[PDB]
DNA sequence: ACGATCCTCTCGAT
RNA sequence: AUCGAGAGGA
């Protein structure tokens, strides 16, 4: 819906910027997953 | 008067007689008389190899082709270790231009006489007797130019005899019975990457076009 | 089937028998002690500096990470990352010469001294092929 | 590498899959088995040398 | 039809053992080359080269396949032209290659000099051997002077 | 291993030579923490540190007399520190940890590193060995001797049998520390006090039936009665200034287990004499010579007295750049790190147990596990 | 090996002593000529003294880092016919599995101290999932 | 793979080894190698008086090796020199110099 | 003799005695990159 | 003093 | 890319 970044412990929606450095919303654990991607991914089933 | 019978003790020559050192200078005097038919009864050429020659005057110096550069860098620097060694010793060197006309005290030359001959020793050799070497930047232990030179994995032996080399393949074999003797499958995606340079010719162009 | 080597059901292995998985993950940081030099990931071009990688980019977003569902191959960018010297040096790992998946997870940690973290890790499904061992 | 029969030239065929393929019976002197043994190419750059291995 | 032979057919726990070939094909065709030696690059990490080994030198000459043996250790790999006194034997000369110049400072040799062919690696080795005060000299005549 | 460490190992190093010209007493330890720069200091949990490239930790606190830190230390998964030590199973999954895995190594940088084990020879052994041919010893009873808890001076004690068969009148010497040459065991026994011929040899032979072996001495004490007193056995040793140096030699480096203190001089001759009877035992053939095979010999140095050997080494020197920011003070200056960053550098390499390299301890102890399958 | 496991290391003393309250003569005093029936005593590679009867002596030592007041780790090795006795607590030394025998057994024979009895209390252990192995141990 | 030249070809036939007289050492260089630095002299980049380059080939794969050129892709790298003080030995020859007296004889050297 | 065991110092002692190396050596025209007095080296070639 | 060949890979540092 | 350390394939 338009996304950016996921801290890993609790699992929230951040998309933070160039500097705001790392760290969640009250889950601070600096870790963070970058998205998935959206140009959805073709699989050959074979 | 007389021959001692003589020592070596790191990297001096030590006389017992019937105690004075052998001091660098005094050898080179010597051989810089010693004759021509005393030379070569023994090994030497006059022109290409004389005693006096045996023992350092002046050192040359390698351009960098021989040890050049840089890291992970860019704009913060590089070097080999004999770039290092090969500045230990102008190092010194000019310890010493700066005291014989600045300076001049005696007995305590000598603590650096033995550090000038002493590192021209080690940027020539260090797998010998007493302390090897290291930092001064990395840490460890040595380099060399001698072990640079030396058997297995070192020029010559590693370089010279047995070099890496292009158009050169590897993979892992199987065994294929309708296949002729002389045969070897190469796999294709190889075949695509090695090459040989054909001549344009009357002969061949048509199949040699097709394939350009 | 000699000097032992065997021979497989291709059908069998269609079925599924013999695959496995294979992750493997790249890392990057920024700079070292400078009060005024200090890496930057973003995705490059040129800047006075011009030693980019043969590769492709455009498979990066900005923070210069690629997307995870997001298929990689060949000598491709994954990790867009610039050296700033005097400027713009790239330095920036692409894909092994070798190797092709697809991006399965990225992460964006920091070290100790706050520094920015990431560690890629791309997968692949290995089929036994022909050579494989056993 | 311990032998001049370690080392022959082929009659190059190419195929798919990724193994360079050869014939049972020029096994020995290569001394290898199918179990992993691994195998190196090289090849000739030169018209000469082309002859020197094919006739040598 | 019929197999001839009874045969032997059961369940038996097999193992996928890492080492596929696919992450070992490996082929260089010419690339990188290191900084000292001007020779390939080693791994396929890098598309390195593949070691012509000591070893299967002596296989080469084994076969008496001279020609080859020179590509293989000169041509592929280091393979490099220097010039050198024609007096002096050495690499002590001066390249001012466009402007036909050729002297050998000190030697003044203006007139006798030569191009030769050599492995890098032959150069550097002469290059260290000097630089640890000896002389690698080198002659143009399968002639001693006599 | 490691639990032995730190719940007891590690608090008798930082007793010790600890005392100053100011005494160390509890070392206190934390369940791993992380100071990230411009910040708390977090509770450090395994899976977050394989990560982010930090190292399971813990804090290194130490009770200093007229509450306080001096480094880090890499704690070993699943031991008494690691929070996995009492984890239940959902409790893991929690922490993203599988409970299959059963820890027992560390992690530095994300690196997952196994110490490993370490074999070597024991000490405090009696050992014989017939020497070759080409040699004039013949037989040699010796003891790689060195104290249980306290250091590592290295102490090796021979006691060489100059004399193959025949070749005329088997001699017995032996071998001593910082010491000029070889001695005849009847002048050290005299040393030590035990002194007339045969006062000895029950120091030695122990049943006098036994002429044979008596006999194989009746040359030894021949090379003595050239010295027949306590003080001049003393002599042989190198006046007062001389004497000394043996009295000493002979209680601080000459059998160091056992004691180096004062009167344990009896305490040693006897064992001497033992090393003797067994030397002897050997050379007349109604015993074997000493299998340096035996794994009963032997010992393996696992991950505890490893950090051991890398702690007393650095807590010296932590201890001893103290000795100095103080000698300049003549008016809190510990430079923790030297330790917690120590600790990582071995763990980190393989070079076990700091810079010079030297330490071609080499082993490359500490490597980085495996994990292509559970059962590696 | 599945069952080895390593010496961890214990202390010496509280045994040093025990043995010199239960005979080991000490060296100091000792008179080799007039008590040659003397196994020399060893700890962790010390000698330390002698003793007559040792026999009387190992059981007691057996039955005490098997009842559980020395620890299970330290070796206990008396060789009859060198006349010495041994006691190890050094760290680093491996060792193992192993059931016990001692013919302690009055309807017949020399027997394995186990039983159908503790082995199935055991499993008591299996299905409610205070047996452990270390009860077997002490 | 690098120009044309004027000189000829020929094959290596005989190889002289021999030694270093400091005499071609100065005869033969064209450095001069005066101080102990690679190149910053106050930040400044580029080569220097002192060691390598005073006539020597580059870095910044550039040309300048003397009128020389072609730079490092066909810089046979040309020799450095430096005058050292007080002499030296020269140790993979210690023993050969040490059996070189124990072979002639002081003051005259007969 | 380079070519094996003792390098450095056959190098050396061969700097000082002034060996002349005749180069008619398989292992040395391998070093100078040239052909080998070997078989197809050991003729010549004319016309 | 030497010591199988070749081979791919991972970790860590002035 | 240089260097040292272990792990693995024949
Ligand atoms: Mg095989
Ligand atoms: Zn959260
Ligand atoms: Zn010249
Ligand atoms: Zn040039
Ligand atoms: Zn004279």
């Amino acid at each position: 819906a338009t996304l950016k970044y996921i801290c890993a412990e609790c699992s929230s929606k951040l998309s933070l910027s160039r500097t705001d450095a790392v760290r969640c919303k009250d889950c601070g654990h600096r870790i963070l997953l970058k998205a998935r991607t959206k140009r959805l991914v073709q699989f050959e089933a074979r | 008067n007389t021959q001692p019978t003589i020592r070596k003790d790191g990297l001096k020559l030590v006389g017992s007689w019937k105690l004075r050192v052998l001091s660098t200078e005094e050898i080179l005097n010597i051989f810089k008389h010693i004759s021509v038919k005393d030379f070569t009864s023994l090994g030497f050429n006059e022109v290409f190899s004389r005693p006096e020659w045996m023992i350092l005057t002046c050192l040359p110096v390698p351009p960098p082709p021989v040890r050049p550069s840089i890291s992970f860098n860019e704009s913060q620097r590089g070097e080999d270790d004999l770039t290092f060694k090969l500045a230990d010793i102008l190092k010194a060197n000019i310890s010493l231009e700066t005291l014989e006309h600045n300076g001049a005290p005696h007995h305590a030359i000598e603590e650096a006489e033995s550090l000038l001959q002493f590192h021209v020793a080690t940027y020539m050799d260090n797998d010998i007797a007493g302390q090897p070497q290291a930092l001064q930047k990395s840490g460890r232990p040595v380099k060399s130019i001698r072990a640079r030179l030396k058997g297995k994995e070192g020029r010559i032996r590693g370089n010279l005899m047995g070099k890496r080399v292009d158009f050169s393949a590897r993979t892992v074999i199987s065994g294929d019975p309708n296949l002729e003797l002389d045969q070897v499958g190469v796999p294709k995606s190889i075949a695509k990457t090695l090459t040989y340079p054909e001549v344009v010719t009357p002969y061949n162009i048509d199949r040699l076009t097709q394939l350009v | 089937n000699q000097e032992d080597s065997m021979i497989m059901n291709q059908s069998s292995i269609d079925r599924g028998l013999f695959r496995s998985l294979f992750f493997r993950s790249y890392m990057d940081q920024e700079k070292k002690y400078g009060m005024s030099i200090t890496e930057t990931f973003e995705k490059p071009q040129r800047t006075n500096t011009l030693r980019m990688k043969h590769g492709t980019y455009d498979k990066l977003d900005d923070d210069g990470l690629i997307a995870p569902g997001v298929r990689v191959s060949g000598e491709d960018v994954i990790i867009g990352k610039t050296t700033p010297i005097s400027s713009k040096r790239d330095a920036s790992t692409p894909l092994r010469s070798t190797e092709n998946g697809i991006v399965d997870q990225v992460l964006v940690t920091t070290n100790q001294d706050g520094l920015k973290f990431v560690k890629v890790r791309v997968r692949t499904t290995k089929i036994p092929q022909i050579g494989d061992k056993f | 590498s311990l032998h001049k029969m370690s080392m022959m030239a082929h009659r190059v065929k190419v195929i798919p899959y990724s193994t360079f393929r050869l014939n049972l019976s020029v096994t020995s002197p290569y001394n290898a088995d199918f179990d992993g043994d691994e195998m190196n190419l090289h090849v000739p750059q030169s018209e000469e040398t082309r002859a020197e291995l094919s006739q040598l | 039809k019929k197999l001839m032979a009874q045969i032997f057919f059961g369940p038996t726990y097999y193992q996928r053992l890492r080492h596929m070939v696919d992450d070992k094909i490996h082929a260089r065709a010419r690339g990188p080359m290191q900084v000292l030696t001007r020779q390939p690059v080693e791994g396929r990490s890098r598309d390195g080269g593949l070691r012509f080994g000591e070893m299967e030198r002596d296989c080469m000459i084994a076969h008496g396949a001279a020609s080859f043996l020179k590509e293989r250790l000169m041509e592929a790999s280091d393979a490099f032209r220097v010039h050198i006194c024609g007096i002096c034997g050495l690499m002590t000369v001066i390249a001012k290659l466009n402007h036909n110049q050729f002297e050998c400072k000190g030697c003044d040799n203006k007139i006798d000099i030569y191009q030769i062919h050599i492995p890098y690696a032959a150069k550097l080795l002469f290059q260290e051997l000097m630089a640890m005060n000896i002389t690698p000299r080198l002659y143009t005549d399968r002639s001693r002077d006599f | 291993s490691f639990n032995q460490f730190v719940d007891y190992t590690l608090q008798d190093i930082i007793c010790e030579d600890s005392t100053l010209i100011i005494s160390f007493g509890k070392i206190y330890v934390t369940k791993p923490m992380v100071n990230e720069s411009d910040g708390v200091t977090h509770a450090l949990y395994p899976q977050e540190a394989r990560l982010r490239n930090l190292t399971y930790s813990s804090g290194l606190f130490v009770d200093v007399k007229k509450k306080v830190f001096i480094g880090r230390l890499p704690i070993m998964l699943r031991s008494k520190n690691c929070y996995l030590s009492e984890a239940t199973e959902s409790d893991l999954y929690k922490l993203k940890e599988c409970p299959f895995d059963m820890g027992g190594y560390f992690i530095i940088n994300g690196s997952e590193k196994v110490l490993i084990a370490q074999e070597r020879s024991a000490g405090n052994i009696v050992q014989v060995f017939k020497k070759a041919a080409p040699s004039p010893i013949s037989h040699v009873a010796e003891i790689r001797s060195a104290l249980e808890k306290g250091s590592r001076f290295i102490s090796t004690l021979q006691v060489k049998l100059y004399g193959r068969e025949g070749s005329s009148a088997r001699t017995i010497k032996a071998t001593l520390p910082y010491i000029k040459q070889d001695i005849p065991i009847v002048i050290i026994f005299r040393a030590l006090g035990i002194i007339p011929d045969g006062e000895i040899l029950e120091h030695i032979c122990y049943d006098v039936n036994d002429w044979q072996m008596l006999e194989m001495l009746k040359p030894c004490v021949e090379d003595g009665f050239v010295i027949q007193d306590r003080e001049t056995a003393l002599d042989f040793i190198g006046k007062e200034k001389r004497i000394q140096y043996a009295k000493d030699i002979l209680q601080k480096e000459f059998l160091p287990h056992i004691t180096q203190l004062e009167g344990f001089e009896s305490r040693k001759a006897f064992f001497l004499g033992y090393m003797i009877n067994r030397l002897l035992l050997c050379a007349l053939d109604r015993k074997d010579q000493d299998d340096r095979d035996h794994f009963g010999k032997k010992r393996l140095d696992l991950a505890g007295p490893l950090l051991a050997q890398l702690f007393k080494t650095l807590f010296k020197k932590l201890t001893k750049d103290i000795f100095r920011y103080m000698q300049r003070t003549v008016e809190l200056a510990i430079n923790a790190k030297t330790i917690t960053s120590g600790l990582k550098y071995a763990l980190a390499t393989g070079n076990w147990g700091e810079q010079k390299k030297a330490m071609s301890s080499r082993a490359g102890v500490s490597q980085v596990l495996n994990r292509y399958t559970y059962s590696s | 090996s599945l069952m080895s496991c390593i010496s961890v290391g214990t202390d010496p003393m509280p045994i040093i002593t025990f043995l010199s309250e239960w005979g080991m003569e000490p060296l100091e005093d000792y008179v080799p000529h007039q008590s040659p029936d003397a196994t020399r005593v060893f700890v962790n590679g010390v000698w330390h003294g002698v003793h007559r009867n040792p026999a009387r002596l190992m059981e007691t030592l057996r039955t005490l880092r098997r009842k559980g007041d020395i620890n299970p780790e330290v070796s206990m090795i008396r060789d009859i016919r060198e006349k010495e006795l041994k006691i190890f607590t050094d760290a680093g030394r491996v060792y193992r599995p192993l059931f016990i025998v001692e013919d302690d057994e009055s309807l017949g024979h020399k027997e394995l101290k186990v039983r159908k009895g503790h082995i199935a209390k055991l499993m008591a252990t299996e299905y409610q999932d205070e047996y452990t192995w270390s009860s077997l141990l002490n | 793979g690098q120009q044309y030249s004027s000189a000829p070809l020929r094959t290596v036939k005989e190889v002289q080894f021999g030694l270093f007289s400091p005499e071609e050492v100065r005869a033969i260089s064209v450095a001069k190698i005066r101080f102990p630095e690679t190149m910053d002299e106050t930040q400044t980049r580029a080569k220097i008086g002192g060691l390598n380059d005073p006539r020597l080939g580059s870095i910044d794969r550039n040309l300048k090796c003397q009128t020389c050129q072609e730079g490092m892709n066909e810089c046979p790298g040309h020799f450095g020199h430096i005058d050292l003080a007080k002499p030296v030995f020269h140790v993979g020859f210690i023993a050969k110099i040490k059996k070189v007296c124990e072979c002639v004889c002081m003051h005259c050297g007969k | 003799r380079c070519s094996f065991e003792e390098t450095v110092e056959i190098l050396f002692e061969a700097g000082a005695s002034a060996e002349l190396d005749d180069c008619r050596g398989v292992s040395e025209n391998v070093i100078l990159g040239q052909m080998a007095p070997i078989g197809t080296g050991a003729f010549d070639v004319m016309i």
